[PDB]
C-alpha cells in the first residue's frame, strides 16, 4: 500500500518513459487495454472496473512527441487529463522553460498532482525524468522542484537526469542551461542520478554487438534501471529497500549527492550462452571503468559510497563471497573517512524480457547505484567550457529579453565553484 | 506459569522470528492451521508460556510484531504459519523507517510506539504471573534499532523487575550491510547498557561460515542461517518448558552469567552440528559435544576466545544423558585450558540438564559464553565511528531531526569506559 | 401522497423544462404517448384508464416555442389546457410582464393552478423557472409570485432563475430587469437559486470535452440539478430531505437566502474510466471553484451554509470521512457565527443516463446546494451596471409609458443597496 | 407482567426501531408472518410484554410508529418485518417537519398528538399491570425532537409513577446533520430534563468508529450501525424477558444509577465485539468482556470517562457464568482505576446476571455508565449554541410559529446550571 508517482518533462521525460511503461506493463500481466487475466498497488490505482491506470504524469511544453502516445499502442492506458500539453516550445531556453512559458501552465501541472497524492496513501517520494540539455528538461524542471519542496518538502524526491555528454553534445548551448539548472536543483533535489548517453552508445557496440541503435535501444537499457530500484516495492524480496534510503546511504554531505548508475551484465542472445553468469562473474563487471554509463573513468577519483542491488535467484552467502573479493583490490580505492560504503539489495523476481529487444533471459541482474569523486573531473570541464562561452557574451541576449536578470550568471557561477571546491575537500585524507 | 511475550521489530527483526516461531511450534506439535495434533503427553504440560489458550481447542501465540512498513508484516502473514498469528496484534506503520536511528527513535517511533504499548500492556496482564520479556532484532537498520530501543526505554520503566533480553545481530566485520551502521551501532549499544539485562551478540559472519564449513551447504539460503540462531533461542528456555534433572530458567542464567550489571554481552553457541554425507559416521555421545562447542569456529560471534578470557560459562544440554559423563567433560576444560578462564572467579561453569530433546537429533546442547573478546567487537565499532565523526559525514541527516552533538558524546564516551572495564578485568590479578 | 407542481415561465422556463420532463418519463418507464408496461406519486397524477400525466403548468405571452410542444414528441403527454399561450410578448420589458399583458392573462394561469391544488393532498411547495434578462421571466414572474403569497402563503416557494452573466449577456437591458424582478421576488419567494449560462459554457468546454454546446447541452446538466432535489420524493432513501427542509437549512436571514448549485462529477463516456470516481474524489470537485455553475470565486466571499446531496451506491461511512476533510482545509473558510453549516442527504437511487447524452452512467452523484458571501460581488457590478445606464436616463421612455412610474426605479435602487449592505453584517467576524 | 409500550418517532426513531423488532423477534423465534414457529419453552413464558396474544396463534407488537410524512411510514411495511405490526397504529400525518423544533411541538404536533393519545391510552389499559416507556427518537431533527418532547409532557401528567426512559441520538461532534441542531438540542434538552428518569445518549460518531476498527468493515451502511443499538436496547430489558439469578429490571436500574434526579444522562456499551477474521483466534471467557467495556473507544458515547468521573456503573451480564469470576473482575477494575470512580459512593458497581444468550453467540454482556465525562459534550453544544444566539441567526424561523426569546433564556440557563452540576460533583470530597 505504498505508491510512488512519476513525471516525465519533455522529450528526454516521454521517449524514456514510454519505454519504461511498456517494461512495468509485462511484469504484471497488464494488456495495454488495461484488462488483466496485492503486488502491484505501487504503480497503479485499480479502477472499480477491471482496468488499471498507471500513477503517471506526462508533461512536454510541445505538442509533438506527446501525440505520439495518444495514436500509439499504448492509447487507452493512461487518463487524458494526465497527457499535459503546450503550443510553444522553450526551445533550449532556461529562460522560456523557467519564466515565460512556465508560469502559464505551472498551476495546471501541480493540481493534478495534488489529486494523484490524495488517493494514495502511501505516499513515499518522487520519480523526475528529463535532460540538462534541453530546454523544457532544464526550465520546467526547475520550477517544478522549487514547487514541491513549498508543498510536500519531506517526501524523497529522485531524478534521472540525462547529464550532458563530454563530446557529442546535440544541442549547442548545454554549457548555458546545464549550470543554470544545477543552480536551482541543488537546493531542493536531496538525489538525483546521472546518466550519459555517449557511454550507452559505446555498451551498444562493444557488448551488445549492434553497430546501429536508435534512442529505442538507449531507452531498454535505461528502462531496467528504474525497474531495478523500485523491484523492491513491486515484489518482496530477502533484504528489502526504499526510496528514503537511497538519500541516506548516499549523500554524505547535502551539497554533493551525483551518483551515477551502472546495469550488468549486457549480453546478448546469442553470447547469452559461453559464459555461466555467476554472481562474482558479474560483480568484477560492475566496477570495470569500461563498463559504466558515466564518461568519467573512476580511477581518477575515489568511490565515496555504492549501493548494490541483486535480483532473481541470487546467492545470499555468494554475495558476502563477492564483496570481500572487491575490498581487496587495489586498482579500486575508497576514500579515507568511510570505512563501510555499501549497502546491499536483494529480491526474487528477475528483470524479464521486452519482446523483440536484445537482451537475453538472464537469472540475475545487477544495478550499480555508487557515488565517486571522479564526477568533478567532468565538472571542470564543463565549468570551463562555460566559461569560454561567457566571456564573448555569446548567446546572452536570447536570455535577457526573456524575464532573466543578466547578474544571475556571475552568482550562478560563483555557487557551482563553491560546489567545484566541495569535491577537493573530499578528496584528501584525514590529518594524523 | 513464568510467562514470555516475544517482541519483534525490523525486517530482521521479523524474518528470525518467522523462523522461531516455527521451530517452537513443532517442538510442542502445534499444526500450521492453529490446532493440537500431537502425541505424547508432556508436549502440553508447559504450553502456557508462550501460549493463551483460545476456545475450540485452538492456540495462538503470544506474540508482538512492529515495522514502521505494511511490506514485511504482508510477507508474513502469507507464507507458511502466516495464519497462527492473531491478526490484531500486527502492529504496523506506513511511513518507513529511511534506515535512520534518529527517524526510528524520535519521529516515527515516538507516534506508533503508543499504539504498540496498548498491546505490550494487555498481554502482560493476561498471564498469571510473568516471567520476563525477549526481543529479537537488530542494530544496523533504522526499525530494528530506534524503535527497538525505544520499547526497551518504556518496558523498563513499566516493569523494573521483570528480566528483559535481547537476541540482537550485531554487524560483521569484513562485509557492512548500513553505511550509517557504526552511527546505528554506537546510539544503540547505549541503551542496550541502561535498560538491559544480558544480549545475545549474533554475527552473520559467523553464519556464513557455518553453513559453508560445517554444513557443507553450496547456497546456503536465510532460511537455514535463521534456522540456527532459532535453535540457540529454544535451547535457552528449553529447561522452562519442560521438566528436567536440573532446572535453569531465564533468572538462573541471569545472575550465574552476569558478574557486574554493565557487563552483560554474550556470545552462544550450538551443538551438534552434522553435514548432510557426514552425519552416520559421527558418533554422536557426551563428550563429543564438548569438544565441538568450545573451539572459534563455532561460535556464532566473529571473535576467537582466545585473545581475551572467559568470565561464565553456562551449558544446557538435552536429552537423557548421565551426569558424570557431563561433569567429566566440564571439569576438564578447566584443566588444560587453564589459561584461557579467569582466575579470580572459582568454578566458572554453569550446568543445566533438561529431559527432552529436540526433533529428530538424539540429544544437543546450547551454550552461552561470556568473554573478554567481545571488546575487539566494540572497538572495531569505535574505531569505524570516530573516523566518520571527526569530518562530521551523514551527521545533518541525525541532527536534522533534532539531535544534538552531546548525544553522540555521551553515547560514545560511555563506550568506552565500557571497553575499559572490559580491559580492567582482563589483566586484573 | 406528496405532490409538487412545477411553473415554466417563457421561453427560459420552456426549453429547461423540455429536458427536465424529458428526464422525469425516463426515471419512472413513462412512454411519451404515457403508457406503461406507488413510487411516482409525486410528479403524476393517474387517470382512470392506464395513462400518467404530469402536474406541470408551461406558460409563455409568446407562442413560439410552445407550439414546439404540441408537435414535437411529447405530444400526447399534456392536458392542452395546461399549455397557457399568449398573442403578445413582452420583449424583455418589466412593465409589459408585469403591468400590460400580465393583467390580462393572470386570471386564467391562477384559475388553473388550484384545480392543481384539489385534485392533489399532499402539496408542498411550488417550483417556478424563468430568467431575470427577458421580460416574461421577469415581469410575469413578479405577478405570479405575488399572488401566491395572497392565495396559499404557507408552501415553500423555489425559483430556478438564471441569473445573468457577468460578460456573456444575450440580452441588452438587463440590468433594468433583474433590478425590478428582485424587488419583487425579495418579499414573496423564500428560497431561489441561481445559475449562470457563462460558467457552465466553461464546464463543457474544459471537461465534457465538448467545444461547440447548444443550448440542450445545458439543459441536460440544469435537468440533474433539478432531479437531484426532488429525488427524495420520487424514492426512499437511507436520510430523506423535504423541500420545507431547504427554507430552514439555507436562509440565516430573510433577506439573504441567494444560494447556487453545483453538481458532479461531470466526465464523459470517454472518460468515464481512468478514475475511480470514489466520494471522496467527487467531493473535492464539488467545492472546487472552477467546477462551479455560477461565476463567482468562492474564496472571495465566506460559505455560510452548505447542503450536499447524494444519490446512488453512497458509503454513509465516508460521507463522514469525506466532510471531515473539508472542514480541515485552509482554502475554503466559513463564516464566524455558524459552527455547523451542513445538510446531508442520501438516497439509493442514481441518477439515469438520457439516451443520446454525453454524461455515461455513473454509480454516484452530488448536488451542491451552498450559499456564500462570493455572491454579493456579482451583485456590485450588477449594480453598478445599474447606475450607469440610469443616469443617461437611456431605455427610460419605454418604461414610463406602459404603467409605469418613474420614480419606482429610485425606490428599488434603496432596497438592493439595503440587500447590499445586509452581506456586509455577515462577512465581519464576531466582537471579543 | 409488567408491559411496555414501545413508542418512535422520527426518520431516525423509524429506522432504529425496525432493526430493534428484528432482533427481539429473533430472541422469541418469531417468523416474518407473525406466528410462532420457536424451539424452547422459556421463549413464550415472558412473551406479553412486548406482545399482545391474538387469536390462531399469531402475535403482534405492542408497537406506536410516529412521523408528520407518509414517506418513512411506506419504506417500513414494505421492507422485512413489515406485516407484523398491526396497521392500525400507523400514525402518520401530511404536512411534514420541515426540521423545525417550532413546527414539531406547536403547530403540527399538537395537532396529531390528540391522534396518538388515543393510541397511546389504550395500549396501557389493555395490559395487566404496565412497567413503563421507553422511546426511541433523535435530538437533530423536527418530528423526532419536538413531537417527541411533546410526548413526554403528556405521558408524565397522565401517568407520573411510570417510568420514562429515552434511546435518543445525541448529534456527533465533528460531522453535523442539522445547521440548526444547537437549537434542537437546548430546546429539547429542556424538556428531557424534566420527564424522563434517564437517558441513553447515543452518538454516530461513535458508531463510524466501532464498525470501522474493531467490526473490520469497508463500506458499513446504517443496518450495520443501527444493529448495534438494538443489542444495547435488547441487552437492558434482557433480565425482564428470561429468568435469571439476580433479576434486575427497568426500576432497579432507574433508581440504582440515578442519584439526584437531575442527573440522569448515560452512555452505553456493548461487548463483545468480534470481527469476521478475529473471531476464532479470540478466546471469549468473563475476564476478555471486562477489559472490552471500560476502555474509551467502545462506549456508545464521543466522550472519553477519563476527563471525568464515573458515579454509577451498570453491568448486565448475559450467560451461564459463575459469579466468583464475574466479582473478582468488577472488584479489580475498582481498585487500579481508583482514581475514574468517585470516592464518596462506595461499591459504585451493579451487577446484573441473566440467563440465555442472545443468538449465535455463547455469552454476551451490556453496559451501562454514568459519568461526569458528558460535561463536554453539553458545553460543545452550549458553546455552539450562543455562537448563533449572539447573531439571532435562523431565529424568526422558530419565532414565526409564537416562540418568545424568553423560551431560550430559560432553556439555556436551565442547561449550564445543569453543567454546573456536573461540575460539583466532578470536585467534591
Ligand atoms: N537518453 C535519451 N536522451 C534523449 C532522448 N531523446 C533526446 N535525448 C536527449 O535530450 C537532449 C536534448 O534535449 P531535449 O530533451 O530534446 O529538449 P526538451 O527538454 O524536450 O526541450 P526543447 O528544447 O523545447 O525541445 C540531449 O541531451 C539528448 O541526448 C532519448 O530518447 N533518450
Ligand atoms: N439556461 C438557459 N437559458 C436560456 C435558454 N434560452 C434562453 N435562455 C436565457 O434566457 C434569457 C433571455 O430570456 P427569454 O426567456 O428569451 O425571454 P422571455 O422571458 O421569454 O421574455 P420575452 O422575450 O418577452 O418573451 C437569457 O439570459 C438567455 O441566456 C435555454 O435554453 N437555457
Ligand atoms: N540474521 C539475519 N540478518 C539479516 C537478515 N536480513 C537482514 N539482516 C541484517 O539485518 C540488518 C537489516 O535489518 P532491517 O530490519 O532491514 O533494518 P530496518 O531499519 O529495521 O528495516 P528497513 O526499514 O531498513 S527495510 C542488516 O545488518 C542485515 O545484514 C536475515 O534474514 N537474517
Ligand atoms: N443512528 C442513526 N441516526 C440516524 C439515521 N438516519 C439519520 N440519523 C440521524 O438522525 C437525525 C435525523 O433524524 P430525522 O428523523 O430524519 O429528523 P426528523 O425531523 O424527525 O424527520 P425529517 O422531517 O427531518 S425527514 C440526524 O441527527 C441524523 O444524523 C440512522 O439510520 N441511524
Ligand atoms: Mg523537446
Ligand atoms: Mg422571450
Amino acid at each position: 500500500m505504498r505508491e510512488c508517482i512519476s513525471i516525465h518533462v519533455g522529450q528526454a521525460g516521454v521517449q524514456i518513459g514510454n519505454a519504461c511503461w511498456e517494461l512495468y506493463c509485462l511484469e504484471h500481466g497488464i494488456q495495454p487495454d488495461g484488462q488483466m487475466p496485492d503486488s502491484f498497488n505501487t504503480f497503479f490505482s485499480e479502477t472499480g472496473a477491471g482496468k488499471h491506470v498507471p500513477r503517471a504524469v506526462f508533461v512536454d511544453l510541445e505538442p509533438t512527441v506527446i501525440d505520439e502516445v495518444r495514436t500509439g499502442t499504448y492509447r487507452q492506458l493512461f487518463h487524458p487529463e494526465q497527457l499535459i500539453t503546450g503550443k510553444e516550445d522553450a526551445a533550449n531556453n532556461y529562460a522560456r522553460g523557467h519564466y515565460t512559458i512556465g508560469k502559464e501552465i505551472i498551476d495546471l501541472v501541480l493540481d493534478r498532482i495534488r489529486k494523484l497524492a490524495d488517493q494514495c496513501t502511501g505516499l513515499q517520494g518522487f520519480l523526475v525524468f528529463h535532460s540538462f540539455g534541453g530546454g523544457t528538461g532544464s526550465g520546467f524542471t526547475s520550477l517544478l522542484m522549487e514547487r514541491l519542496s513549498v508543498d510536500y518538502g519531506k517526501k524523497s524526491k529522485l531524478e534521472f537526469s540525462i547529464y550532458p555528454a563530454p563530446q557529442v553534445s546535440t544541442a549547442v548551448v548545454e554549457p548555458y542551461n546545464s549550470i543554470l539548472t544545477t543552480h536551482t536543483t541543488l537546493e531542493h533535489s536531496d538525489c538525483a542520478f546521472m546518466v550519459d548517453n555517449e557511454a550507452i552508445y559505446d555498451i551498444c557496440r562493444r557488448n551488445l554487438d549492434i553497430e546501429r541503435p536508435t534512442y529505442t535501444n538507449l531507452n531498454r537499457l535505461i528502462s531496467q534501471i528504474v525497474s531495478s530500484i523500485t523491484a523492491s516495492l513491486r515484489f518482496d524480496g530477502a533484504l528489502n529497500v526504499d526510496l528514503t534510503e537511497f538519500q541516506t546511504n548516499l549523500v554524505p554531505y547535502p551539497r554533493i549527492h551525483f551518483p551515477l548508475a551502472t546495469y550488468a551484465p549486457v549480453i546478448s542472445a546469442e553470447k547469452a550462452y559461453h559464459e555461466q553468469l555467476s554472481v562474482a562473474e558479474i560483480t568484477n563487471a560492475c566496477f570495470e571503468p569500461a563498463n559504466q554509463m558515466v564518461k568519467c573513468d573512476p580511477r581518477h577519483g575515489k568511490y565515496m559510497a555504492c549501493c548494490l542491488l541483486y535480483r532473481g535467484d541470487v546467492v545470499p552467502k555468494d554475495v558476502n563471497a563477492a564483496i570481500a573479493t572487491i575490498k581487496t583490490k587495489r586498482s579500486i580505492q575508497f576514500v579515507d573517512w568511510c570505512p563501510t560504503g555499501f549497502k546491499v539489495g536483494i529480491n526474487y523476481q528477475p528483470p524479464t524480457v521486452v519482446p523483440g529487444g536484445d537482451l537475453a533471459k538472464v537469472q540475475r541482474a545487477v544495478c550499480m547505484l555508487s557515488n565517486t569523486t571522479a564526477i568533478a573531473e567532468a565538472w571542470a570541464r564543463l565549468d570551463h567550457k562555460f566559461d569560454l562561452m561567457y566571456a564573448k557574451r555569446a548567446f546572452v541576449h536570447w536570455y535577457v529579453g526573456e524575464g532573466m536578470e543578466e547578474g544571475e550568471f556571475s552568482e550562478a557561477r560563483e555557487d557551482m565553484a563553491a560546489l567545484e571546491k566541495d569535491y577537493e575537500e573530499v578528496g584528501v585524507d584525514s590529518v594524523e | 506459569m513464568r510467562e514470555i511475550v516475544h517482541i519483534q521489530a525490523g525486517q530482521c527483526g521479523n524474518q528470525i522470528g518467522a523462523k522461531f516461531w516455527e521451530v517452537i511450534s513443532d517442538e510442542h506439535g502445534i499444526d500450521p492451521t492453529g490446532s493440537y495434533h500431537g502425541d505424547s503427553d508432556l508436549q502440553l504440560e508447559r504450553i502456557n508460556v508462550y501460549y493463551n489458550e483460545a476456545a475450540g481447542n485452538k492456540y495462538v501465540p503470544r506474540a508482538i510484531l512492529v515495522d514502521l512498513e505494511p511490506g514485511t508484516m504482508d510477507s508474513v502473514r502469507s507464507g507458511p504459519f502466516g495464519q497462527i498469528f492473531r491478526p490484531d496484534n500486527f502492529v504496523f506503520g506506513q511511513s518507513g523507517a529511511g534506515n535512520n536511528w534518529a527517524k526510528g527513535h524520535y519521529t516515527e517511533g515516538a507516534e506508533l510506539v503508543d499504539s504498540v504499548l496498548d498491546v505490550v500492556r494487555k498481554e502482560s496482564e493476561s498471564c498469571d504471573c510473568l516471567q520476563g520479556f525477549q526481543l529479537t532484532h537488530s542494530l544496523g537498520g533504522g526499525t530494528g534499532s530506534g524503535m527497538g530501543t525505544l520499547l526497551i526505554s518504556k518496558i523498563r520503566e513499566e516493569y523494573p523487575d521483570r528480566i528483559m533480553n535481547t537476541f540482537s545481530v550485531v554487524p560483521s566485520p569484513k562485509v557492512s550491510d548500513t553505511v550509517v551502521e557504526p552511527y546505528n551501532a554506537t546510539l544503540s549499544v547505549h541503551q542496550l547498557v541502561e535498560n538491559t539485562d544480558e544480549t545475545y551478540c549474533i554475527d552473520n559472519e559467523a553464519l556464513y561460515d557455518i553453513c559453508f564449513r560445517t554444513l557443507k551447504l553450496t547456497t546456503p539460503t536465510y532460511g537455514d542461517l535463521n534456522h540456527l540462531v532459532s535453535a540457540t533461542m529454544s535451547g535457552v528456555t528449553t529447561c522452562l518448558r519442560f521438566p528436567g534433572q536440573l532446572n535453569a530458567d531465564l533468572r538462573k542464567l541471569a545472575v550465574n552469567m552476569v558478574p557486574f550489571p554493565r557487563l552483560h554481552f554474550f556470545m552462544p553457541g550450538f551443538a551438534p552440528l552434522t553435514s548432510r554425507g557426514s552425519q552416520q559416521y559421527r558418533a554422536l555421545t557426551v563428550p563429543e559435544l564438548t569438544q565441538q562447542m568450545f573451539d572459534a569456529k563455532n561460535m556464532m560471534a566473529a571473535c576467537d576466545p582466545r585473545h581475551g578470557r572467559y568470565l561464565t560459562v553456562a551449558a544446557v544440554f538435552r536429552g537423557r544423558m548421565s551426569m558424570k559423563e557431563v561433569d567429566e567433560q566440564m571439569l576438564n576444560v578447566q584443566n588444560k585450558n587453564s589459561s584461557y578462564f579467569v582466575e579470580w572467579i572459582p568454578n566458572n561453569v554453569k550446568t543445566a540438564v533438561c529431559d527432552i530433546p529436540p526433533r529428530g537429533l538424539k540429544m544437543s546442547a546450547t551454550f552461552i559464553g561470556n568473554s573478554t573478546a567481545i571488546q575487539e567487537l566494540f572497538k572495531r565499532i569505535s574505531e569505524q565511528f570516530t573516523a566518520m565523526f571527526r569530518r562530521k559525514a551523514f551527521l545533518h541527516w541525525y541532527t536534522g531531526e533534532g539531535m544534538d552533538e552531546m548525544e553522540f558524546t555521551e553515547a560514545e564516551s560511555n563506550m568506552n569506559d565500557l571497553v575499559s572495564e572490559y580491559q580492567q578485568y582482563q589483566d586484573a590479578t
